[PDB]
């Protein structure tokens, strides 16, 4: 796999998870 | 050969018509002087990309134009610049295959689709269905026969019946393609290849199987049939085997749905000798009498030449050719080509061969053919419509006559909002994980304030059609 889509969709992730609250 | 200011090299697969390609080289160098040889080397198409730079490359490279977008990408094509009037001449289509980022980047030679090749002595009525072929296997098997032998090596040859039934390479979503939407682990890709490993797992057919071994076998008439592009024909007639040509099968009621490859000729960056390679294909090769002598030697299928064209869509092989390509797709020619066509070869292979189940195999050709945008790029991205957000704040800042403000949530800027009613905003482009068909939305209240979550002091948000493709 690849590195970089692993911190890329971690980051997006979070910052989703603290957003999205339906 | 290597490269040399005054002779022209030439690269071309060793399934064509090579010593055709040859003859058209000789009549250009007793017109011109100039030498042209023709070589075949093996992965060509591999080799290309790793020896142009140290100056092991050939001026001129055949191969389907699928490849080439790459090899443009990292900058190892000439542009060519054939006028409108030599354009005229080939079919729009075949230009189209051609064209990399607005600009041409090969001549296009040749249009070619894979048939089912069958023995009429053998198989007067060929099975109009994958789902047939045990049976008629099992049939066979008893004259001392078997029903079907092909490439099993290549994913070219194995892909019309996985895409028969909805596997795709990238979904072309109008005007290009979308590198993050494979169809290679879809429900559709699995089950024909499912039904390619159970063929091997009920004996009807063996996961070594090659091109020559499947060649050898059909041309000494121990099979039935196999799955091959024009270029074998003239094989089959030194053979003379009684074949015919006809439409693939049928997967689950659709047709096979072949890959169409456009062979081209693009021209090395580093070559000293664009402009004798631009004489050659378009005043020699790109004549009638250039693409017969190539034709004569290995079938070039449908040409992109119409004069030339017109005359070879009288043969009822190139017919069915057409009736395949028709029925199928033409390749994308982006960069991301051959890492998709290494990740489907692994899972072949390895399903074929119960390395993998299917499941596995094409779970793990999913992840490769969609295998940068860094999360640093990203930070930037948001702050960039971050501040975007703020210079709309700046300009903009009884019953229901009081909006919900502009703000900022850390992921997009809202709008706006009218009293009472759900604000919807599309999810944003600069987000690159996210579905960028898909809305999120907040509601506006009565006052004019954002609806809050009960029992928090956040604001009510719902990104769930933003996130939809991330399990
Ligand atoms: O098998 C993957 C391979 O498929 C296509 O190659 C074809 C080629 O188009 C035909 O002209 C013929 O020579 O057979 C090849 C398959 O062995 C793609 O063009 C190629 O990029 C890809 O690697």
């Amino acid at each position: 796999k690849s590195i970089q889509d692993l911190r890329r969709r971690f980051f997006l992730h979070h910052l989703i998870a603290e957003i999205h609250t339906a | 050969a290597k490269i040399e200011e005054g002779k022209l090299v030439i690269w071309i697969n060793g399934d064509k018509g090579y010593n055709g390609l040859a003859e058209v080289g000789k009549k250009f160098e007793k017109d011109t002087g100039i030498k042209v040889t023709v070589e075949h080397p093996d992965k060509l198409e591999e080799k290309f990309p790793q020896v142009a730079a140290t100056g092991d490359g050939p001026d001129i490279i055949f191969w389907a134009h699928d490849r080439f977008g790459g090899y443009a990408q990292s900058g190892l094509l000439a542009e060519i610049t054939p006028d409108k009037a030599f354009q005229d001449k080939l079919y729009p289509f075949t230009w189209d295959a051609v064209r990399y980022n607005g600009k041409l980047i090969a001549y296009p030679i040749a249009v070619e689709a894979l048939s089912l090749i069958y023995n009429k002595d053998l198989l007067p009525n060929p099975p109009k269905t994958w789902e047939e072929i045990p049976a008629l296997d099992k049939e066979l098997k008893a004259k001392g026969k078997s029903a079907l032998m092909f490439n099993l090596q290549e994913p070219y040859f194995t892909w019309p019946l996985i895409a028969a039934d909805g596997g795709y390479a990238f979904k072309y979503e109008n005007g290009k393609y979308d590198i993050k939407d494979v169809g290679v682990d879809n429900a559709g890709a699995k089950a024909g290849l499912t039904f390619l490993v159970d063929l091997i797992k009920n004996k009807h057919m063996n996961a070594d199987t090659d091109y020559s071994i499947a060649e050898a076998a059909f041309n000494k008439g121990e099979t039935a049939m196999t799955i091959n592009g024009p270029w074998a024909w003239s094989n089959i007639d030194t053979s003379k085997v009684n074949y015919g040509v006809t439409v693939l099968p049928t997967f689950k009621g659709q047709p096979s749905k072949p890959f169409v490859g456009v062979l081209s000729a693009g021209i090395n960056a580093a070559s000293p000798n664009k402009e004798l390679a631009k004489e050659f294909l378009e005043n020699y090769l790109l004549t009638d009498e250039g693409l017969e002598a190539v034709n004569k030697d290995k079938p070039l299928g449908a040409v992109a030449l119409k004069s030339y064209e017109e005359e070879l869509a009288k043969d009822p092989r190139i017919a069915a050719t057409m009736e395949n390509a028709q029925k199928g797709e033409i390749m994308p020619n982006i960069p991301q080509m051959s890492a998709f066509w290494y990740a489907v070869r692994t899972a072949v292979i390895n399903a074929a061969s119960g390395r993998q189940t299917v499941d596995e195999a094409l779970k793990d050709a999913q992840t490769n053919a969609a295998a940068v945008m860094t999360k640093e790029e990203q930070i930037f991205l948001l702050h960039r419509a971050q501040a975007q957000c703020e210079k709309r704040l700046k300009e903009v800042l009884r019953y229901r006559g009081r909006p919900c403000l502009p703000e900022w949530d850390h992921i997009l800027c809202w709008p706006l909002g009218a009293p009472g009613e759900v604000v919807a905003v599309p999810c944003p482009d600069y987000i690159y994980d996210f579905n960028h068909k898909g809305h999120a939305y907040r509601r506006c209240d009565r006052n004019g304030s954002w609806e809050l979550v009960p029992g928090h002091n956040r604001t009510w948000a719902n990104y769930s059609e933003c996130v939809k493709f991330l399990t």
